[PDB]
This record gives structure tokens, sequence and C-alpha cells, in this order.
């Protein structure tokens, strides 16, 4: 749902498609070292 | 259908925000249908284009010989004009390259929201 | 930890605060007639409710609603601070 | 509007309600068109209804009302479904000379397109692709406005 | 072999349930499923169907802040589509 | 009766009745009066058990203190290593709330969590229908999983 | 919130009495509305097995209205399984007959076709007429609101609309 | 008149945006009943038939009550799952 | 037998779809 809302805005419309909110990294570690890269 | 489709109007180019100068050099197609069920020339044009898989994004040139090519497969796949707001991107900045709904593949992306 | 008499220990706290004791009011009630009712009684303090508890009956009612107060005075409520494993001090 | 009182009989025109100054659109050759109610009454609306219906709740001729053929037609059909409804009491039948209503009860109806005394059962539903349709409203309503986001289904 | 088919249909279900569940908590406060998931929409808000039915089930005061949030949004959307864009974007139809 | 003036009726009026919004400049004023007293509710701290929702992998997470949480897959990190959770759109007070648009500024919230325990999946059957099937048509799978303990939950008046 | 265990699932698990008024209201739409309160939907928590049903009052259901010819055009067929047991009565002549087995037999079939569907019924109280026992009254936790806007009648229109009331024609 | 539902029933929500404009802020203080919108406590203080009463009482049908074999019975498990 | 008012939209909508993708072929 809202594919068409989303397409209309530019945003993806699937919101697990391109977005920051999927391609950004999920976690780090809490002693501060950077999560790996996805392999997604 | 008359020829006059694939030849545009002014009124046509208004519509789709198309100049009729400098025609766009590059075509954005998805196969948005199967190829079962369908007569044998259309599944071969599907798959010498590449468009085995659906939703699949692929970049084509506008030129004559892969015109004819879409043509036939018209009915089965979206026409979008690949756009470079940014012009060609480089070396360097091929790793920043991101390629948008609307059809725009900007060179450089900065993962900060346009909001 | 075990609370005999939720009502009476509810007033003995106020009286050391000097705080009124609440009047208990019906705030809701529904299928009073029934096999299966179900009442809330609301403590009213100076007419303010302070804890209100659902009951079977008007006695249940109450009594639940004691223990909600209980909880309340001793800083237990439900929605209360997390008490935090991680300090490593 | 003549009355005549009565052997010697004299007939007095008396006065007759005029239209209200100032219509809402002039230049209406109808008076619905006049007030912009072409599309926007209903059955419901008895007070319009009433001023062109006679006083035991029969039709009014056009001519005298001088409104337009397609709204007399949709008022006829209102009134009808009003006058079936039960929603015009001070305009009920005038009963021949003594009689009293039949005592049975009456059920409650609205937006009747036809008499129900003479609409027969319909005994058999049918099946998936055999469905009978129950109609409801008017063919001469169908141009009201609608508020809804589907045309109104005439067939229930 | 049953089990190795509902697995598949399994999932199905669950968002079903998930779906009707939203749907009565925003019954519940007046406010239609699809009218909140489209203003929840316009408000770039991705909160997934399963958290939804927890919150009106664990944060009712949440989920009424959740609902007035949708519906003063819905109200502004009305008068945005009234509007027809002319008129400046709301406060909570800023983005 | 003014010109084009249609009396009220069934169908003259819509269903749905106009609503007025406030004035945008008083509104704004109201907004950022809110935020002033919700900024000294953070400051002051007058919030007890909190509640976060936590996007990770394909999921939402609505967390708290102590929530266990697991993952059907393997993490890498080691088994009592505290880790940061960085996509929160939600966070929750007992009389507040915050939202994210679409996310939260990383400066507002700070998750950390802990690994527990590094796992596989209980077997799971697959086997195809189809005509003679055959016993020996089946297959195991014992996806891969991963244990998380929630840690804490860190907040500062940064409106 | 911080109410004991026992307590709060009693009260979340309750079932509630409603009451309808069925004057000059289609049963249909009440039955759509019945249905949904008295299977449980009306709940965020709803769900098949928690058995979340809730008590329907309907009152006046002698005085419902029926769209259309409904009244003389809908046939109600039952068999009784019995050589010659079928039997097909009119919507006007089974209202005659009973007043309540029209807004009783909608809601039925409304209902879904499972095995709950009578303990859903057995639930369900219908009135003929206003009266209603004290005792349910008591048990009445809310009224529902009358789900079709009873159009006015020329003597209930008020004597001021009249005046506002414009002269159409002038005869 | 902000919030955009009544405030009456469940809480007080007064919406508001940060200085940012990326977040919003919602505040939901709940609302107790007037002492004079509520009612003070009440001052003044066979087989066959067995199943029927069973089900008259419950609402339920009288087939539920019916025991049942001993096969199934001894199937029940003992042991309901139940964590914390 | 008649038309389920869902199939008819689909129908227009690929149909204007397809009008764009004969535009683009245009040049
Ligand atoms: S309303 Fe104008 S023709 Fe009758």
């Amino acid at each position: 749902a809202g594919g068409q809302w989303r397409l209309q805005q530019g945003l993806a419309a699937n919101p697990s498609g391109y977005g920051p909110l999927t391609e950004l990294p999920d976690w780090s570690f809490a002693d501060g070292r950077p999560a790996p890269p996805m392999k997604g | 259908i008359p020829d006059k489709v694939f030849q545009p109007k002014p009124e046509d180019h208004e519509k789709y925000g198309g100049d009729p100068q400098n025609p766009h050099k590059l075509h954005i197609v998805t196969r948005i249908r199967s190829t079962k069920r369908r007569p044998y020339w259309e599944k071969d044009t599907i798959k010498m284009l590449g468009l085995q898989k659906a939703h699949s994004p692929q970049i084509h040139k506008n030129i004559p010989s892969v015109n004819a090519k879409l043509k036939v497969v018209k009915h089965l796949i979206r026409i979008q004009p690949l756009k470079l707001p940014q012009g060609l991107p480089t070396e360097e900045t091929m790793s920043s390259t991101c390629l948008k709904s609307t059809g725009e593949l900007v060179v450089q992306w900065h993962l900060k929201p346009v909001e | 930890w075990t609370v005999v008499n939720p009502m009476g220990l509810l007033v003995e706290e106020l009286k050391k605060r000097n705080i009124s004791a609440p009047e208990s009011r019906l705030t809701r009630q529904s299928g009073s007639t029934t096999a299966l009712p179900l009442y809330f009684v609301g403590l009213y303090c100076d007419r303010k409710l302070i804890a209100e508890g659902p009951g079977e009956t008007v006695l249940v009612a109450e009594e639940e609603a004691a223990r909600v107060a209980l909880r309340k005075l001793y800083g237990f409520t439900e929605n209360r601070r997390p008490w935090d494993y991680s300090k490593p001090k | 509007l003549r009355e005549v009182v009565k052997t010697v009989i004299e007939g007095r025109i008396t006065e007759t309600p005029k239209a209200t100054p100032d219509p809402p659109n002039p230049s209406g050759q109808c008076p619905i068109c006049r007030w912009n109610l072409k599309h926007k009454y209903t059955y419901e609306d008895v007070l319009l209804l009433s001023q062109f219906i006679r006083p035991y709740g029969g039709m009014l001729p056009r001519r005298v009302t001088g409104l337009c053929r397609e709204e007399h037609r949709k008022i006829e059909e209102c009134v009808k479904m009003a006058h079936r409804a039960g929603l015009l009491p001070n305009h009920r039948p005038q009963l021949p000379e003594g009689c009293l209503p039949k005592d049975k009860p009456k059920l409650n109806r609205y937006l009747t397109r036809w008499a129900p005394k003479s609409v027969k059962p319909i005994y058999k539903k049918g099946h998936r692709w055999n469905k009978v349709g129950m109609a409801v409203g008017s063919p001469l309503l169908k141009d009201n406005v609608c508020y809804s986001r589907r045309p109104l289904k005439m067939m229930h | 072999v049953k089990c190795t088919k509902a697995r598949r249909l399994k999932k199905r279900n669950l968002r079903t349930l998930w779906i009707n569940r939203i749907t009565a908590a925003s019954q519940e406060h007046g406010l239609k499923y699809p009218a909140f998931i489209v203003n929840l929409i316009k408000c770039q808000v991705e909160l997934n169907r399963k958290v939804l039915v927890d919150l009106a089930i664990y944060e009712p005061k949440t989920f009424k802040s959740l609902a007035a949030l949708a519906k003063r949004r819905q109200q502004e959307g009305f008068a945005a589509a009234l509007g027809d864009g002319k008129e400046p974007e709301g406060i909570f139809s800023r983005v | 009766y003014p010109q084009g003036y249609v009396p009220k009726t069934s169908l003259s009026s819509p269903p749905w009745q106009e609503v007025v919004l406030p004035d945008p400049v008083e509104e704004t004023r109201h907004h950022a009066e809110v935020v002033k007293r919700v900024n000294e509710l953070i400051a002051t701290g007058q919030y007890g058990r909190l509640f976060a929702v936590v996007h990770f992998a394909s999921h939402q997470w609505k967390v708290t203190a102590e929530d266990l949480i697991l993952i059907e897959n393997e993490l890498d990190i080691k088994c009592g290593e505290r880790i940061r959770l960085e996509k929160v759109l939600l966070v929750g007070a007992d009389n507040f709330t915050l939202l994210g648009k679409p996310l939260l500024r990383k400066e507002l919230v700070r998750v950390e969590a802990t690994v527990i325990e590094k796992t596989e999946s209980w077997p799971k059957i697959n086997m195809k229908f189809r005509k003679r099937k055959n016993f020996r048509k089946k297959k195991i799978i014992v996806n891969p999983q991963t244990i998380l303990r929630i840690n804490t939950i860190e907040i500062a008046p940064r409106l | 919130s911080s109410f004991s265990r026992a307590p709060q699932q009693w009260a979340t698990f309750a079932r509630m009495w409603y009451l309808l008024d069925g004057k000059m209201q289609p049963p249909g739409k009440l039955a759509v509305i019945a249905s949904n309160k008295l299977q449980g939907l009306n709940k965020p928590v709803y769900h098949q097995l928690s058995d979340c049903g809730d008590h329907v009052v309907i009152i006046n259901t002698r005085h419902i209205a029926f769209s259309g010819n409904k009244w003389e055009q809908k046939v109600y067929s039952s068999h009784t399984g019995y050589p010659g047991g079928f039997r097909q009565v009119t919507a006007a002549q089974l209202h005659r007959k009973d007043p309540v087995a029209i807004v009783k037999l909608a809601i039925y079939g409304m209902l879904p076709k499972n095995l709950h569907r009578r303990t859903m019924m057995q639930r369900l109280h219908l009135f003929p007429d206003e009266d209603i026992p004290e005792d349910i009254l008591k048990n009445l936790v809310e009224e529902l609101p009358q789900p079709r806007r009873v159009p006015k009648r020329l003597d209930e229109y008020t004597q001021e609309e009249i005046e506002a009331f414009p002269r159409v024609w002038t005869p | 008149t902000y919030s955009s539902l009544p405030d009456d029933y469940n809480c007080q929500v007064d919406l508001a945006l940060t200085a940012d404009g990326r977040t919003i802020v919602c505040y939901h203080p709940s609302v107790d009943i007037p002492y004079e919108h509520t009612k003070p406590i009440p001052q003044p203080d066979e087989q066959g038939p067995m199943i029927e009463q069973l089900s008259k009482v419950f609402y339920t049908t009288k087939h539920r009550w019916y025991p049942h074999g001993q096969y199934h019975n001894r199937r029940k498990k003992l042991n309901p799952p139940r964590d914390r | 037998r008649t038309v389920s008012f869902q199939a008819k939209e689909s129908m227009i909508r690929r149909l204007e779809v397809e009008a764009e993708n004969h535009y683009w072929l245009s040049m």
C-alpha cells in the first residue's frame, strides 16, 4: 500500500526498495567499532 | 495502428515533457508481464533484450535497430527516457551513482534526505 | 510482599500523610444483574480520583482499587522507571 | 383560484400563494431550475412536494404548475414514494362517504417505486449467476447528485 | 506435506490477523483502517502492521495520539486536496 | 435570496462536514509552546518505562528494557558483546512520545543491546506435492539464529 | 495501568450489553451492525477463539421499514425435510405471523456459518416493542445510534422551517 | 482545539513539531473522570437439568458439557507451556 | 456475466502506460 503516493514523492513504491532505511547500516558496535557492510 | 503513433506531435511532446529536438539517447525498459502462453516470436525478442526477470530495469539505446526490437515487445514493457542531470559519471564518482525512479541517474549519492 | 486488608492499610498511610480517606464511587457498571457482572470502583480523595480498580463485585473492585493505590503510594507503578543492570559502577 | 359557495351558487376568486421574491437563479424558465433544485431534491423533501399536490394527495396539473415534464415526473414519483411511505399524513386519501381504515397493520416502506399491492412475490432468488435483482428507487431520479464513491445501485 | 503447504499460507494469515486487529482498534477510536494508513503514509510513517497492533494494545494513549495525528493530517489532507496546492502546506502537512 | 442560492436538503449538502484549521501563526506558537513544556519534561526525566520501535533486518521490533529478540541468522558477534541499534523511528514515554520523520536524530536516541546466543532454528520439513511423491523427497532447514538482549536506552533533551 | 493480573484479564475479556432501536430502520443495515457487535468484531483484540461476542438488544422490531417493495417481493423458503414439507412465505406474511422472525432470520444468515453462530443467537435479545425487562436495562451498558436517519414528515417539519422554506411557484 | 480528536475520554493529546522540523512531539497526560460524572458505590448492602442450568448461566450449548471418552481424555497435554 | 470495476480500470491504466511507451519510441 502507498506505492502510488511514494512514487508521486519520488521515493520507492515499496519502502523496502531504494532508501536510507534499507541502504544505511542497521547497527553499530557499542564499543564504537563500525559495523561490517551488509552483504545485501 | 497509424504510424503517427511513433511520429511525435507538439501536443504529445508537452504531455510527456519531451523536447522535439535533442532526442533522448537511452531507453529504460522493464518486463511487466509473463511470456508464457505468448507466441515464439514474442518469447525470442524478450530473451534477446534480456528482460528475463520482471520488474528488472534494462538500459537500451534509442537507435532504429533497438527501437524496432522494442516495438515488437512494446506491450510487455514500460519505456522511460534515461536522464543525466549531472552528466556522465566519472571513474572516481562511478561508486556514487544512483538511478532514481524518475529516470534520472545522479552521479553523486549523498545519503541526505531531500525532504 | 504479602499485604492483607489493603483498604485499612491504605487508610493508615493516608492518615499518616494527613490525607482525607477517599470516597469510593462506582465509575463504571456492566452486566449488574447477570451472572458475570463487572464493576469499576474509583477511590475519590477530596472529590479527586486517586486509584480505580476493576472487580466482579463492588467489594472486589474496591479491594483491587486499594491494591492499585498502594502500588502508587510506594512508587510501584506499572510504568515506573525500570531498574538498570547495565551500570558497571 | 376559484372556490364555489352554494339553489344559488357563488364563486369568489381567493388569494393565491405567491412565489417568494428574488429567485436564487433568475432566468430559469422552469420553477425548479429557478431555485437550483434540478438534481438536489428527494422524496424526503416533503415541503416542496406538498406545494404541487392536491389537499388529499392528488397530483396538480403540470400546466398550472408550469414546471418542465422532467421535474413533473420526478415530483410525481417522489410524491408517490412519500405517499406509499406514509410520509404525507396531511395529504391522505379522502374516504368515500364514511369508510374507515381496514385496521390491518401497515408495513413501513420507503423508496417504493411501485405500489406494494401490485407487486408479486419473488419465490426463486436464483444461484450465483441467476440472482434476481430488487428494484430500489426510480429511473426518473438517476440524475440526482450522488455523494458516494460509486454510483448508487438501483438493483438490490 | 500438509505442513509444507501451510508454511507459505501461514505468513499470509498472520498479516490478515494483524490488519483485522488494526481495523478494530482504529474503529474503536472512530477511524477507518484505510484512512489511517493513507494519512500515516502521507506522514512518512513506516511502522509495520504487527507493531501497530501492539501499540493499540499496550500503548492506548499513544494510539490515540497516533489517531489524532492521522485525523489532523486527514483534515489537512482534505484541505490540501480542496486547495489544489495553491494554499501553503499545513504545519502537519509540511515535509 | 442571493444569486446561486441552494436551500439545504438531503442532496444539497454533502454528507461530509467541512472543518476549519487554526490560523498558522498562532498554531506555530502552540507547536513551539508544547515543545518547550516537553523539553522541560525530558530534562526533568519525568518518565519511567519507555518503548522504542527499531527496524532490524526486514523486521520492526517494539523494544523495552530487558526485552529478548531473536534474529534468524548469524551475526558474527561474540556472545556477551554490547551492540548499538542505529534504526529507531519512534520512542515513547508514559505521558509523551516522539516520532521520527522518518527517523529520529542519532543524537537524540542511542540504544544498546547485548548478544546472548548463536543458534540454529528447529528443523523445518519441506516436501513438494507431486504424483508418486516417494518418501525421500523431503528436506530439512534448521536456519541459523541469534539471540539479542536489550540493555539500555539513552535519550537527552536535545529538541 | 498497574492493575492486578486476574482483574485485568476479566475487564478486557468482559462482554458488553448493547441496545438497538428498530423503529423505521432497515433490518439489514442493523443486521450488519448487529453482526459486528454480536461477533465481537468491535474489539481491538478480537480473536477467532476468544469468544468475545457481546450482548445485543433490539426493540421496536414491529416497526421496521423495508426499502422498495421488499415487504411484498421478498420470500423466505423453508423445507421441513418430510414429504410436502416445502414452505414459501412472503415477507409481509412472515411479519404478520411474527414481527421478530424477519429480523432474526437476517441476522442468522449474516452470521458466520460455523458452530459458534448458535451461541451468538442465544446471546441475541429481540423485543417486538419498546418493552424491556428491567434487569436487561441494568445489564445494558450503551445504546447505539440508529443506522438510518429518518426523513421528517410534513407534520414533523417545524413551523419555522415552513416560513424559511420558499414558495417555488404561485398557482 | 489544536488536537483533531476529542481529548475528553482517554488523554489530552497535544501535537507539536520540534524546532528542527524532523520530529513530532506528542504529550498525552491521562484524564480522570469528574466526581460529578460518577455514581457513588451502592450504599445499600439432576444430570439433565444440571447441563441446562450450566448452559443458561454461561449462554453456552448443552453439547459442550457432555463428557468425552477415555481416548481423547488421555491425549490432553498435562503441561501447558507458560513462560514468566 | 458482467465485469468487475477493478478489471476495467486495470486495462485503462496499462493502455495509458503503453501510450507513454509509444511516445518515447517516437524520437
Ligand atoms: S428545473 Fe429548469 S427545466 Fe425544470
